[PDB]
RNA sequence: ACCAAAGCUAGCUCAACAUAAAUAAAAUAAAACAUUCACCUAACAUUAAAGUAUAGGAGAUAGAAAUUUUUAUCCUGACGCUAUAGAGAUAGUACCGUAAGGGAAAGAUGAAAGAAUAAAAUAAAAGUAAAAAAAAGCAAAGAUUACCCCUUCUACCUUUUGCAUAAUGGUUUAACCAGAAAAAAUCUAACAAAGAGAACUUUAGCUAGAUACCCCGAAACCAGACGAGCUACCCAUGAGCAGUUUAAAAGAACCAACUCAUCUAUGUGGCAAAAUAGUGAGAAGACUUGUAGGUAGAGGUGAAAA
RNA sequence: UCGCACACGCUUACAUCAGUAACUAAUAAUAUACUGAUAAUUAACAACCAAUAAACCAAAACAACACUAAAACGUUUAUUAA
């Protein structure tokens, strides 16, 4: 079949800005994401 | 400049007593019915509201996708005796 | 299989072309009877007759038409 | 120009009830225009649209500025 | 003449100036490895002391201090490079991944479209143009005719005692692509018991210049994080599992859905990177399933197969 | 023959008109899945809302009952307040 079983709500929990923001290491991705000037930091 | 008029455009025929805008997205029922009460001095009876989300297309030359401007539309419900018309 | 080593120009032009014998040119030319124009031998012409055929065509289907 | 020659005459009321006419004019006609473009019609006045937009911005502007200008004057 | 090359311009590198907490390792070198390892994280200017005093399985290597000497601004660019070079960048976009993250390709007419001025039309590929009398050929040369048969010859490269070798690498073409370190020495010059721009050497030395030591590739290790939308287990909250024989029996057996994949066949750059057809098991149970959650690599989970 | 509705989702694919050399659906026909422009239905549908403090024992299986595995969701009273 596939190892993908799309959900949005899971998506917007996990990978979200907030969940980036709740975690110092979160900060960091964010962090290195706008120094690589990335448009989007959240798929 | 918010707000503007379709009449010939809706498939939908309504001639009595409803007419259809385009209207902010922001613009509650309420204030759209106390603005075209007091604005254009008409009784307005009701008011239905909904939002048209904006169609997308692309970009070839920088190969990008884009999205048209989302939307929304109303159709009012004036007093009895109206007929609208328009072309 | 594979090919073993890549084919030369000379044997593909002797291959596609001289036993294949590219398309044999046969006489399928014949003048029509009736409008002259020039058609295939042995067939019904494609000028005087496609056009009695659709109007036998309409008529039939306006001689159903009317019969209904 | 048009600008300082609304700042130089001082109205209240008379300010809204020219700019608030000319902004529902100019419903109207970015309406009949709206209408015109989606009908598969070419503009027939586009040249007064223009105007009228560049006009309404203009005016808006005018009163913008004028805002300001009230709100800095009672600030300090 | 066809796909085609060829004609320019953005763009940048570098130097100078202006302006809610807590010892990181390891791979590696010592051709193993264990004490050890310039280095890297932050502070650390010149000359000389000096590769000296010392330290080190006294092995590899590591290595100062006392002390010495020093100096004012104003004077800007190229014996750096162009679409395969220089930043990846007409952009962190398109696109890939759940995520962290990874990361592209891409413009030329002319002064003026005023759209027939240009100037070559030769790279690998097929068209204008195929083999041609009963003939053999690592692909040519000597003769011979403005073409061919006859005679004379065992591909290249790499690796090897030895390869046309049935050992290795290569479809072809274009382009890109892999020897940059001076101590002692040889040599060309300066001066000579002195050389050398306040530092060293010196029974012909001393100073300066010129001469020799190339790239690609792991399986793995360590650190910091991303992963239980797959799957394994569990928590919370819901839902699902015809019919038939039957003595009270959500009790037994058979059999559809659903959950599994016994055997056979087909499929084998596929319908599909786990399939289809026939057949077979469970099918009120240790059952199936939705949604909301928890457990991760110096581990978790595992009716336990590494 | 096996499929119509509710979703989690999927971000104009869709409806109308016009044009299809070319690309797009391995071709044509054409088009619900191509280009261009222009239409995109409501609600009594589905999401979004009272704070607390007291009273009560004897599960669900079209269940008086019984059994076991010892039991998804339930109600009432009073006060404040919108
Ligand atoms: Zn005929």
């Amino acid at each position: 079949g596939n190892e993908y079983q799309p959900s949005n709500i899971k998506r917007k929990h996990k990978h979200g800005w907030v969940r980036r923001l709740r975690t110092p290491t979160g900060v960091q991705v964010i962090l290195r994401r706008m120094h690589k000037g990335r448009k989007s930091l959240s798929h | 400049x918010x707000x503007x008029x379709x009449x010939x455009x809706x498939x939908x025929x309504x001639p009595e007593d409803t007419v259809q805008f385009r209207i902010p997205m922001e613009m509650t029922r309420v204030d759209l019915r106390n603005y075209l009460e007091r604005i254009y001095n008409v009784p307005v009876a009701a008011v239905r509201t909904r939002v048209q989300y904006g169609s997308n297309r692309r970009r070839d030359h920088r190969n990008i996708r884009i999205k048209k401007p989302d939307y929304k539309v109303a159709y009012v419900q004036l007093a009895l005796g109206q007929x609208x018309x328009x072309x | 299989a594979a090919p073993k080593n890549r084919r030369s120009i000379e044997v593909n032009r002797c291959r596609r072309r001289n036993p294949q014998k590219l398309i044999k040119v046969k006489n399928n030319i014949d003048v029509c009877p009736e409008c002259g124009h020039l058609k295939q031998k042995h067939i019904l012409c494609g000028y005087c007759x496609x056009x009695x055929x659709x109007x036998x065509x309409x008529x039939x289907x306006x001689x159903x038409x009317x019969x209904x | 120009s048009w600008t300082c020659q609304q700042l130089r005459n001082k109205s209240n009321e008379d300010l809204h009830k020219l700019w608030y006419v000319l902004l529902k004019e100019r419903n109207m006609l970015l309406t009949l225009e709206q209408e015109a473009k989606r009908q598969r019609l070419p503009m027939p006045s586009p040249e007064r649209l223009e105007k009228v937009v560049d006009s309404m911005d203009a005016l808006d502007k005018v009163v913008q500025e004028r805002e300001d200008a009230l709100r800095l004057l009672q600030t300090g």
